[PDB]
């Protein structure tokens, strides 16, 4: 799939944008959700709020043609819907719409096709209602990670993109839980918790590297799916965060060689919730959300800005595996 | 030799990836592990 390196450097974009906007705080996010929710959503813009859509996933416009970026997702949705057996993961979208609103067509039909769209109607006037039906179709799509996701939605919505993902993976080979012991967990020099802290003696793909100052880790689960794991030394975290590039991952990622090794990791659930709108700011999205934001291809009735981009994600890892999954929940009202 | 003892009990930071296509399903930091 061609649009991967793209992906890869957009995650590690954003990443750094969040790490930035808060630097002492858990971050958990997907940026497949969040690259396709926008590039579905530039599907219906024009101009240079289309061309900052895609900029700022980190495509280059006068590299890869704009049809070809759409067919990666296509395919990128297709595979993800279609795992080994052994791993569970689905991705979904939901487009809900004004009851009424006409839309230009061939948005509908480039949605449909190229995003796997589901398009419902709703009336955002009953804002109860409206907000029930996305939550539920939420709540099942993520298989009941993300529960009652919007709890204020404007009257004057015209639609709500939401995107998800589910993910639950099983370790290649699991922890035993009789291993598992309450041990400390240094948050900063200060300040220690206790977690349950899972054990294992395996053959790992497990180093050392310089040019992060990191151990990492490659814990293969059963089914297509990898988690890496990056444990910094002593004073190099913003280090090893400034550092990981695409090319770093892929060379971690090729090399087959195992050791025997001593794996101590926590049992744990966490969550992010996010405003996208500055950070998809720095790195360039900025008109979309403006007075001047050209969403044209969705609707000639009247302008629209897109007025609220969040992103929710929840993480689960235990002795079986790990579960994860996000929603993109990106709203335009008229403007 | 005696096997490397890799604990992470400090902030550590991590990818999940789709092997088919190698993308980043997921990515965070673990600062402060809830339960």
């Amino acid at each position: 799939n061609k649009i991967t390196p793209n992906l890869a450097e957009f995650a590690f974009s954003l990443y750094r944008q969040l790490a930035h906007q808060s630097n002492s705080t858990n971050i958990f996010f997907s940026p497949v959700s969040i690259a396709t929710a926008f590039a579905m959503l530039s599907l219906g813009t024009k101009a240079d709020t289309h061309d900052e859509i895609l900029e700022g996933l980190n495509f280059n416009l006068t590299e890869i043609p704009e049809a070809q970026i759409h067919e990666g997702f296509q395919e990128l949705l297709r595979t993800l819907n279609q795992p080994d057996s052994q791993l569970q993961l689905t991705t979904g979208n939901g487009l809900f719409l004004s009851e009424g609103l006409k839309l230009v067509d061939k948005f509908l039909e480039d949605v449909k096709k190229l995003y796997h769209s589901e398009a419902f109607t709703v009336n955002f006037g009953d804002t109860e209602e409206a907000k029930k039906q996305i939550n539920d179709y939420v709540e099942k799509g993520t298989q009941g990670k993300i529960v009652d996701l919007v709890k204020e939605l404007d009257r004057d919505t015209v639609f709500a993109l939401v995107n998800y993902i589910f993910f639950k993976g099983k370790w290649e080979r699991p922890f035993e839980v009789k291993d598992t012991e309450e041990e400390d967990f240094h948050v900063d020099q200060v300040t220690t918790v206790k977690v349950p802290m899972m054990k294992r003696l395996g053959m790992f793909n497990i180093q050392h590297a310089k040019k992060l100052s990191s151990w990492v880790l490659l814990m293969k689960y059963l089914g297509n799916a990898t988690a890496i794991f990056f444990l910094p030394d002593e004073g190099k975290l913003q280090h090893l965060e400034n550092e990981l590039t695409h090319d770093i991952i892929t060379k971690f990622l090729e090399n087959e060689d195992r050791r025997s090794a001593s794996l101590h990791l926590p049992k744990l659930s966490i969550t992010g919730t996010y405003d996208l709108k500055s950070v998809l700011g720095q790195l360039g999205i900025t008109k979309v959300f403006s007075n001047g934001a050209d969403l044209s291809g969705v609707t000639e009735e009247a302008p629209l800005k897109l007025s609220k981009a969040v992103h929710k994600a929840v993480l689960t890892i235990d002795e079986k595996g790990t579960e994860a999954a996000p929603d993109d929940d990106d709203e335009a009202i008229p403007r | 030799s005696i096997p490397p003892e890799v604990k992470f009990n400090k902030p550590f930071v991590f990818l999940m990836i789709e092997q088919n296509t190698k993308s980043p399903l997921f990515m965070g930091k673990v600062v402060n592990p809830t339960q």
